[PDB]
């Protein structure tokens, strides 16, 4: 099965540059054309280019003519975009896409890549638990949680139990607190008359300061 | 009273030099005429031979094929008490796929697949069909848009001997051909997915 | 490069009903390079339909595509809450590729009001010198709420951020968390931490409450 997995979101300089990478599995490398697309936050698709691994030939849609350089490892079946000269109009979700021969159009994505352009240095979350209690139940329903607190820049993924729970769960979008950091909750709703039985982890991943966090969140008296 | 025959499947082509042949045996084994039409019933192709698109005996040649071509295409055949009209699509794209992955083979028909035997002495065809005005010199074959050079691959005449065929075989081929007509030179190019299935 | 407008921009339509968005190119796109796709936030686009007419993997039949030259037709038969997305037409015929600005399609469900729990702040928090509490409203349609924060039965001002999610695929319904943060000793200075929920669901404001320490 054909898999495009990219690398971790980024925050770079004013002026710097970045390379995003999108590694390949479940077919010829050399054998399609590997697509770049952008989405701006808010915004739609916008198409930068496309490199063909066999001949590494290249062809950029010219508003991003000198701003991308497309490259390829072979010998790792990897793809490289990278942007140069960053402006704050470059902050946007990055996604590789693979074309074959006979079938024009994109059926396979990788799943993103975040890329911030910003002075403020990175900085990772606090992680902090939200016990189910008297006050988080509701018709034999429990609420639990974790408060992922005062990182920059965005984003933070937080799954439940490895990712073996995800039903009933919310992961909020971010807000941005008057500090100039972000804060989410990611909560869930479980059975109350299970809280001494069954575990609650929440595993809290911010890759630009490399935070892996996970939080056992226990219920409280 | 002429009988409607109609073609199974689409002809694909790029843009480049292209024919297709009427054909209906075992009627036109006989003695009958030909008469090629583009969109129409009433004003037949030209069979001036300067022209892009022109009769060629019983095929119908386009030197080259070009976007604004895909259309239904018929062929009326006569005989002394018979006649049968063959439809057939024909289909253009613009782009090869070592120049760009756009505009390019819209749907991988069989025609574009050809099958590689693990282990075993196999061979790629490539396919040139044309009016015998068309000569055709020394085809050049490509694997992942590179010239392929080596032991194991030898070129004899239309197909692209292969052996010993390997899992790394598979992948994207295609056959280059240069074609002549009326002192002038051509270029055909045609894509391949080749897989061991 | 041969541009895309895609309309309406938003589509707000109750479940059962038909859906129709539609993609008009500047320039004619033949029908096996035009293409839509389905995103949902914060994933990658999905192939949703794809040479005009034809569906993907996992597409179910309500779903279909229709036009020609210059005129495409995305239709939804009858709307399941799932079908909330955004969609976007795309051309593969002619460098440079382009993608229509999207439809965002927003199921209509009848009302329901919300759950709500409040969270005291943890003690890990504490000993960092802040305290955040909140409180959660889980599960509601419609969007509209009104979340007002009251500490020892003094009506706060300036200390809340709200947030609220995406709509539910399964069930249509939004939640939305409202967070009061305060430093450590402002919190150690009040009793009664109170959150106050006002929704059309509810024919009477919900309270959640707690004394601090507790
Ligand atoms: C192209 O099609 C024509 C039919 O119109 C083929 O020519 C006939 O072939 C049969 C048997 O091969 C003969 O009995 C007829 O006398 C032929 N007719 C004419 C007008 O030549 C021809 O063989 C086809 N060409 C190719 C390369 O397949
Ligand atoms: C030929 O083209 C017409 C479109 O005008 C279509 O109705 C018919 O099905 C096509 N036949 C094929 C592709 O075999
Ligand atoms: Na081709």
């Amino acid at each position: 099965q054909v898999q495009l997995v990219q690398s971790g979101a980024e925050v770079k300089k004013p002026g710097a540059s970045v390379k995003v990478s999108c590694k390949a599995s479940g077919y010829s490398f050399t054998s399609s054309w590997i697509h770049w697309v952008k989405q701006a936050p808010g915004q739609g698709l916008e198409w930068m280019g496309e490199i063909n691994p066999g001949n590494v030939r290249t062809n950029y849609n010219e508003n991003f003519r000198n701003k991308v350089t497309m490259t390829v490892d072979t010998s790792i079946s990897t793809a490289y975009m990278e942007l140069s000269r960053l402006r704050s109009d470059d902050t946007a979700v990055y996604y590789c896409t693979v074309v074959f021969y006979g079938e024009p159009y994109f059926p396979y994505w990788g799943q993103g890549t975040l890329v911030t352009v910003s002075s403020a240095s990175t900085k990772g979350p606090s992680v902090f638990p939200l016990a189910p209690s008297s006050k988080s139940t509701s018709g034999g329903t429990a609420a639990l949680g974790c408060l992922v607190k005062d990182y920059f820049p965005e984003p933070v993924t937080v799954s439940w139990n490895s990712g073996a729970l995800t039903s009933g769960v919310h992961t909020f979008p971010a807000v941005l607190q008057s500090s100039g950091l972000y804060s989410l909750s990611s909560v869930v709703t479980v059975p109350s008359s299970s809280l001494g039985t069954q575990t609650y982890i929440c595993n809290v991943n911010h890759k630009p300061s490399n935070t892996k966090v996970d939080k056992r969140v226990e219920p409280k008296s | 009273g002429c009988k409607d025959i109609f073609m199974k499947n689409e002809i694909l082509s790029a843009s480049q030099p292209f024919a297709f042949n009427c054909t209906f045996p075992p009627i036109t084994s006989g003695e009958v005429s030909v008469t090629w039409y583009k969109n129409s019933s009433k004003i037949p192709v030209s069979k001036i031979i300067q022209s892009r698109i022109h009769q060629d005996e019983t095929w119908i040649l386009f030197l080259p094929m070009e976007w604004g071509d895909s259309g239904v295409y018929q062929c009326v055949i006569k005989g002394r008490d018979s006649c049968h009209r063959i439809h057939v699509n024909l289909t253009v794209f613009e782009k090869h796929w070592c120049d760009t992955s756009i505009g390019g083979l819209p749907n991988l028909s069989d025609e574009y697949k050809q099958i590689l035997h693990l282990g075993k002495d196999d061979s790629l065809t490539c396919h040139l069909h044309f009016p015998k005005s068309c000569v055709l010199g020394p085809i050049k074959w490509y694997k992942d848009c590179n010239e392929i050079k080596g032991e194991r691959f030898t070129v004899l005449e239309t197909r692209l001997l292969v052996s010993n065929v390997s899992a790394e075989d598979r992948g994207n081929y295609a056959c280059q051909a240069i074609l002549t007509h009326s002192g002038k030179q051509y270029e055909v190019l045609n894509g391949i997915t080749v897989s061991h299935h | 490069q041969i541009v895309l407008t895609q309309s309406p921009g938003t589509l707000s339509l109750s479940p059962g009903e038909r859906a129709t968005m539609t993609c008009t190119a500047s320039s004619s796109v033949s029908s096996s390079y035009f293409h839509w796709y389905q995103q949902k936030p914060g994933q990658a686009p999905r192939l949703w339909i794809y040479r005009t007419s034809r569906l993907a993997s996992g597409v179910p039949d309500r779903f279909s595509g229709s036009g020609s030259g210059t005129d495409f037709t995305l239709t939804i038969s009858r709307l399941e809450p799932e079908d909330a997305a955004t969609y976007y037409c795309h051309q593969f015929h002619r460098s440079p590729l382009t993608f229509g600005a999207g439809t965002k399609l927003e199921i209509k469900r009848t009302v329901a009001a919300p759950s709500v729990f409040i969270f005291p702040p943890s003690d890990e928090q504490l000993k960092s010198g802040t305290a955040s509490v909140v409180c959660l409203l889980n599960n509601f349609y419609p969007r509209e709420a009104k979340v007002q924060w009251k500490v020892d039965n003094a009506l706060q001002s300036g200390n809340s951020q709200e947030s609220v999610t995406e709509q539910d695929s399964k069930d249509s319904t939004y939640s939305l968390s409202s967070t009061l943060t305060l430093s450590k000793a402002d919190y150690e200075k009040h009793k009664v931490y109170a959150c106050e929920v006002t929704h059309q669901g509810l024919s009477s404001p919900v309270t959640k409450s707690f004394n601090r320490g507790e």
